[PDB]
């Protein structure tokens, strides 16, 4: 039975970048 | 021939790469795979308890087994090495720990109750937290007062009575906090 109880977790949108990380040491 | 015939496997909070690995190896073992949580799911492989899929299984489908992420890879490796698989299919050895990823703090509970609670949290795969920090997932509060309680409210941390712990243990799943709210 293929009735959907809970939908698959959506792939997250690209999301606009708001922060660029400190350059790793 | 097909060890997992009749199985219907679904994942929640598993990274796409490991999901594809589980999907391909479970199908090779004879299981069916579902991306949606469908009525015919039998086993839910979970990497977190704080998801709609996990919450639905915990709320309404005790027949579904909640599995750790390494179950299918371990089972697949044993089969592909030609080892003989028993009837249990290693399911019981790779049940997700009941309190996986839980970080449990307490307040307004005496001794010896504090020591017993810590014992059961650790025995069921959780972390015990003497101090309240922002990454605590559950504050068990004997009454609704005191600094731990007030800051749990400020920090939006679940505050539950101790029955949350006993009934999660008995249910073999993390239960949602509103079922165990104080007052
Ligand atoms: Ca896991
Ligand atoms: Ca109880």
């Amino acid at each position: 039975y293929d009735s959907i109880l809970v939908q698959a977790t959506p792939r997250k949108s690209s999301s606009v970048i708001t922060e660029l990380p400190d350059t790793p040491i | 021939s097909k060890p997992l015939k009749g199985f219907v496997i679904c994942c929640t909070s598993i990274d796409l790469k490991q999901r594809t690995e589980i999907s391909t190896k479970a199908t090779k073992l004879g299981a069916a795979y579902r991306s949606d949580f469908t009525k015919d799911v039998t086993h839910l492989i979970a990497g977190d308890f704080d998801t709609p899929k996990y919450k639905f299984a915990a709320k309404s489908r005790p027949d579904i087994k909640i599995m750790s992420s390494e179950w299918i890879p371990v089972l697949y490796e044993s089969w592909v090495q030609g080892e003989d698989l028993d009837d249990g299919l290693l399911v019981d050895k790779h049940l997700l720990p009941t309190l996986f990823k839980c970080r449990v703090c307490l307040t307004n509970i005496g001794q010896p109750e504090r020591s017993r609670i810590e014992n059961y949290v650790l025995k069921h795969g959780g972390t015990f937290c003497p101090d309240l920090t922002r990454d605590v997932t559950h504050l068990i509060a004997g009454t609704s007062s005191g600094r731990k309680y007030e800051y749990a409210l400020k920090w939006k941390i679940n505050v539950v009575c101790v029955e949350w712990l006993w009934q999660s243990i008995q249910r073999n799943a993390v239960l949602e906090p509103q079922y165990f709210q104080l007052d």
